[PDB]
């Protein structure tokens, strides 16, 4: 046990989940509807994006009990049970999301950079096995937490879920893997995917250049809204643990950083509300398939 | 010059088409009213069967 | 003396025109002006059949008005058991640009045509259930646009070599040759009782035909540009053609002339199939504009559309028994409607 | 029934002028685009001139460039083509050709065998 | 009590939903060809010849016994990878009718979604005709200059290179008349004897598959 300091912990995270909510439940219902539609058009990137909105909707489903939480200045108010429940989707969700943005990723590269060679890899069913390979994967690999305690009541009135001051070795290494296999990896193989998708339409003829200008700033735009909402919070988690590995015996650290790590938490929530944005608004197709759809339910249920 | 033929036979056609027998236009309109009429029950388009007689539902 | 020629058809073209105009007593508008309107007719799509691969050309229902045969541009005929969905028979075919098919009205042939230039006559019925090739009538100089059998041993054939064909399957021969049109003949349309077929051809015109005599009949004119589909009424004293002109237009065998046309200002799209319903009463039109639009033949009132197809409607049957429509399309699937 | 007469030809000195007309009926004339294509004594037809169904898209082959002109009275129904400066090259039989369907931006209208949409052609020979 | 032959329609309905799984995979994988004309021997109603370039399935299709009369059977060919338009660069203006059949197949509403391979051939008869007519059918050669952003091969005058850049300026001038993207026009030069027209049409196809795929997958 150790200090903690509260002071924007119960109204910034707060307030930014609620935002959060508020603008990423309608934009992932119509980014599901969307890429529903696209499956049914037989295309994979449809599958994927299923996938992803999924993830984000049970992401943002747990959210109220977090701003419940951080209402109380991280008072859990619940039992543990609901803890390890809602706290595993809380972090397993984003790391799904970072899964199911590398799956995009490679499709992408293998659409555009090797046409008319990879088709077993470009059909439906192999786009639901990979996606239930993933969910599969990531959710055993972020089970660890579930087999030990959540709840924890510290002397500091704070009945912390899921995070202890100062931490323990087994998450110290948790959080070793979930920084640099579980964000890098897909991160950098996102990175190496866009590369080859630009130098691809860089060889492109029957493309302008203004359409190519127009792709590398949607690539772009992926890989800096990727790393803009997820690099703090790791590099913090990162730091974290380093100084944990080095010396368990100190709490400074969690003293001076306390209050930018939840304010990190919720930039990740950004995500979840910016991935609908991007993969599903930013295209002519998807967003007339969007607005098609949402002005027959709108007019018709009037009658 | 090559086409004697084909005028002649076009001028073999016309003649043969004039030569037929033409009714009124309100005989045939009235014609085709009593078949409509006629059959308008055994038409499931013009007046849907239930939905016990509908083989598609 | 091409010159005298010309000058006797067009005389005799002239006597034609007024020999109809002796005729045109009152307008079909004027003697259903007070007979009562259908109102909305509202279809509703009650099967979607999948599995084609490119887009559908050519549909036609067996005389059962349960199965089906339709032809897609992947190679592959299929035969579809309505009520079920189920698949009957798929059947390759040895060239991928099939442009029709037709069901015979026995159940036991199909055929189909294309680019090949050639009717292909499969048997359904064989003693180990396997689809065979059992003909493959040659001939034809340019692409087969239309096939319908007359019996089980008589098919007659449409080309785009201008001239439509009657030929005996058994012997695979030609037995008579229909000559007159000047543009390649896009569709037929066989009469009721198999004594007479209309064809409607790229030049605006529609032939009526003898079938024993192989002689043409009448010509009608009225159109614009060229004729897409045609169809008798069910009486057999009338039929519907559709036109590039965004148009569709009744004629009558004994008036010679033509009766109603069906156009609105905002159709701007080519009719590409018409039918009729089972009373004549309704006038089903595919087209161009990926749906269909449901005319009364009668009042020239449009009285309901067919959405639902996100690309060309190229195909548009009643079943037999006028119980169901089935639409077929170029984003490869047909829907059934009630 | 569609019909187009084409009248104007005659024998003309090398260098004179013509102006051939073509009397449309049988058709929303305003709703297609129309051309004039030409058959010289032993050559197959070869496009002339184009003019769009308002009349503001007007193209001619090359050889004819500066000296024709095209023109439609889409209130008359008819389609003129005045020659100027005709050379002995000019010497052809001279059709109507409308385009085959309305509201479109192609055709296929030049072909030595049967199209329908043509007329039967007035002969100038200079 | 019939469920025997209900339960023998379904096996065979899963025969034969079986059977197109394959014969899809098998579709997807060919690319279909067009090729039109004003080669049989380069590597009935219609006519097909079967490549392979980099393990990649080609089906060509030439049509034969047709009548001059294309706007009805045209239509069919709507889903093809390319057209390949073959153009004889150059008695009759067989070049004129050429651009005319090219502006057809260009802004024809069914075909506005299908690039076209175009290949200006005999450009040895074009080069000692140019050298020795033209200019008796396009006015606007005489006062025309060779692009700078021009090959410079070896061993040719400018005139003949004038000559080949000029028509192919004729066919880019209604190829880029309309402007949008939905299909291109990719220009190529054909002697008598070659070896990489197989490898331009490959290639031309690789980026007609890109393209559609940036399309499909979001990403334009
Ligand atoms: C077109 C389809 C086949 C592309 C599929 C790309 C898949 C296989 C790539 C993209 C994302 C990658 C995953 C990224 C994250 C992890 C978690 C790690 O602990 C094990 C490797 C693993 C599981 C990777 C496996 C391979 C992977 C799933
Ligand atoms: C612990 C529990 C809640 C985990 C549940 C994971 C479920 C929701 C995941 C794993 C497998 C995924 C499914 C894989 C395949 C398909 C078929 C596709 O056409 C629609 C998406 C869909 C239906 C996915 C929906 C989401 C999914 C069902």
């Amino acid at each position: 046990g150790c200090h903690v300091d509260s002071r924007v912990d119960h109204l910034f995270p707060p307030s930014l989940y609620i935002f959060v909510i508020g603008v990423g439940l309608p934009t992932n219902c119509l980014a599901l509807w969307a890429a529903y539609r696209q499956v049914q058009q037989r295309n994979e990137l449809g599958v994927y994006l299923m996938n992803l909105s999924i993830a984000d909707l049970l992401y943002i489903c747990t959210l109220p009990l977090w701003v419940d939480y951080f209402l109380h200045h991280d008072n859990w108010i619940h039992g543990p049970g609901s803890c390890k429940l809602f706290g595993f989707i809380f972090y397993t969700n984003i790391y799904i999301s970072i899964a199911f943005l590398c799956c995009i990723s490679v499709d992408r590269y293998l659409a555009v950079a090797h046409p008319l060679r990879f088709a077993r890899l470009r059909r439906v069913k192999t786009a639901v096995a990979v996606s239930s390979v993933v969910w599969a994967t990531e959710l055993g690999a972020n089970s660890a937490p579930l087999f030990h305690d959540e709840l924890f009541r510290d002397r500091y009135n704070h009945t912390f879920c899921f995070e202890k001051f100062p931490m323990e070795g087994w998450v110290a290494w948790m959080n070793l893997y979930r920084v640099f296999v579980g964000f890098l990896f897909p991160w950098a193989l996102m990175l190496l995917s866009y590369r080859g998708i630009l130098r691809a339409v860089r060889g492109s003829v029957s493309t302008e250049r203004q359409e190519k200008a127009k792709i590398k700033r949607l690539a772009l735009s992926l890989i800096a809204i990727v790393l803009v909402c997820f690099a703090p919070y790791h590099v913090l988690l990162l730091s974290r643990s380093a100084i944990y590995l080095g010396r368990p015996w100190d709490c400074g650290f969690e003293e001076r950083v306390f209050s930018a790590y939840h304010s990190s938490l919720a930039f990740t929530s950004l995500n979840c509300v910016a991935d609908p944005i991007l993969y599903c608004l930013v295209n002519e197709g998807a967003r007339s398939d969007v607005a098609k759809a949402l002005h027959n339910l709108l007019r018709f249920l009037a009658s | 010059t090559a086409s004697i033929a084909q005028a002649r036979k076009l001028v073999e056609q016309l003649k043969m088409e004039a030569n037929i027998d033409r009714i009124k236009v309100s005989k045939a309109a009235a014609d085709l009213m009593a078949y409509c009429e006629a059959h308008a029950k055994e038409d499931p388009l013009l007046t849907p069967v239930p939905a016990s007689e509908n083989p598609f539902r | 003396e091409l010159d005298q020629l010309r000058q006797e058809a067009e005389q005799l073209k002239n006597q034609i025109r007024d020999a109809r105009k002796a005729c045109a007593d009152a307008t079909l508008s004027q003697i259903t002006n007070n007979i009562d309107p259908v109102g909305r007719i509202q279809m509703r799509t009650r099967r979607t059949l999948r599995g084609h691969l490119a887009k559908i050309y050519a549909m036609h229902w067996g005389t059962d008005s349960r199965l089906l045969v339709s032809a897609s541009q992947d190679g592959k005929l299929i035969i579809w058991d309505s009520y079920t969905t189920n698949k009957v028979h798929a059947i390759p075919l040895r060239s991928s640009w099939v442009m029709t098919c037709a069901y015979a009205p026995s159940g036991n042939y199909v055929a189909c045509g294309g680019l090949d230039n050639i009717c292909s006559i499969y048997n359904l019925k064989t003693r180990e259930g396997n689809v065979r090739v059992s003909r493959e009538l040659a001939g034809h100089t340019g692409y087969l646009s239309c096939c319908r059998f007359l019996d089980d041993n008589q098919i007659v054939t449409s080309s785009g070599d201008t001239t439509c064909a009657l030929w005996d399957i058994e012997t695979g021969q030609q037995t008579t040759t229909f000559t007159g049109h000047t543009g390649d003949v896009m569709s037929l349309s066989l009469a009721p009782d198999t004594r007479l077929f209309v064809s409607g051809a790229c030049d605006a015109s529609a032939k009526l035909w003898d079938v024993r005599e192989g002689m043409c009949r009448q010509t009608f004119t009225g159109h614009e540009s060229d004729i897409n589909a045609i169809c008798f009424f069910p009486n057999g004293n009338a039929f519907a053609t559709g036109s590039d002109d965004a148009t569709c237009r009744l004629f009558d065998l004994r008036a010679d002339q033509e009766l109603m046309t069906y156009s609105h200002d905002n159709i701007i799209c080519g009719i590409t199939s018409v039918s009729f319903s089972k009373s004549g009463r309704l006038l089903l039109a595919g087209y161009d504009d990926f749906n269909c639009n449901v005319w009364d033949a009668l009042k020239a009132d449009r009285a309901g559309v067919l959405a639902g197809h996100d690309n060309r409607v190229s195909c548009l049957g009643v079943t037999d028994d006028g119980m169901a429509v089935a639409t077929g399309s170029w984003d490869s699937f047909l829907k059934i409607w009630n | 029934q569609v019909q187009l007469q084409e009248s104007g030809g005659g024998l003309v000195q090398p260098g004179g002028s013509l102006r051939l007309s073509c009397a449309a009926s049988g058709f929303t004339f305003s709703n297609y685009k129309m051309n004039w294509v030409r058959q010289a004594p032993g050559k197959g037809l070869e496009w002339v001139s184009d003019i769009s169904q308002s009349g503001a898209s007007i193209s001619y082959t090359g050889s004819v460039k500066g000296r024709f002109t095209i023109s439609r009275d889409n209130a008359k129904n008819t389609l003129y083509l005045q020659m100027n400066s005709l050379k002995p090259e000019d010497t052809a039989v001279y059709y109507c050709a409308r385009c085959p369907a309305p509201f479109t931006r192609d055709c296929f209208d030049v072909t030595s065998t049967t199209y329908a949409y043509r007329g039967q052609g007035t002969q100038v020979t200079v | 009590d019939q469920r025997n032959e209900e339960k023998a329609q379904r096996e065979a309905n899963k025969k034969i939903e079986k059977q197109l799984q394959k014969d899809k995979q098998v579709y997807r994988a060919t690319h279909r060809l067009l090729l039109l004309g004003a080669i049989v021997k380069q590597m009935s109603g219609i006519f097909e010849t079967k490549f392979q370039v980099d393990k990649v399935n080609f089906h060509m299709f030439d049509v034969g016994a047709q009548r001059d009369e294309r706007r009805k059977w045209i239509q069919c060919f709507n889903d093809v990878t390319a057209i390949i338009f073959v153009v004889a660069s150059s008695q009759t203006n067989r070049l004129q009718a050429a651009l005319k059949l090219f502006d057809s197949i260009w802004n024809n509403k069914w075909l506005r979604d299908t690039s076209v391979i175009l290949f200006l051939n005999k450009q040895d008869l074009l080069a000692e005709k140019v050298l020795a007519k033209i200019e008796d059918y396009f006015p606007e050669f005489a006062r025309y200059t060779t692009p700078e952003d021009a090959t410079p091969e070896p061993g040719e005058d400018p005139r003949v290179t004038r000559a080949k850049y000029f028509i192919r300026d004729e066919f880019l001038r209604i190829s880029t008349a309309s402007g949008d993207g939905r299909h291109y026009c990719y220009p190529h030069f054909t002697c008598a004897v070659d070896t990489e027209n197989i490898r331009r049409v490959f290639n031309d196809c690789r980026d007609i598959i890109q393209r559609m795929h940036l399309r499909q997958y979001e990403l334009l």
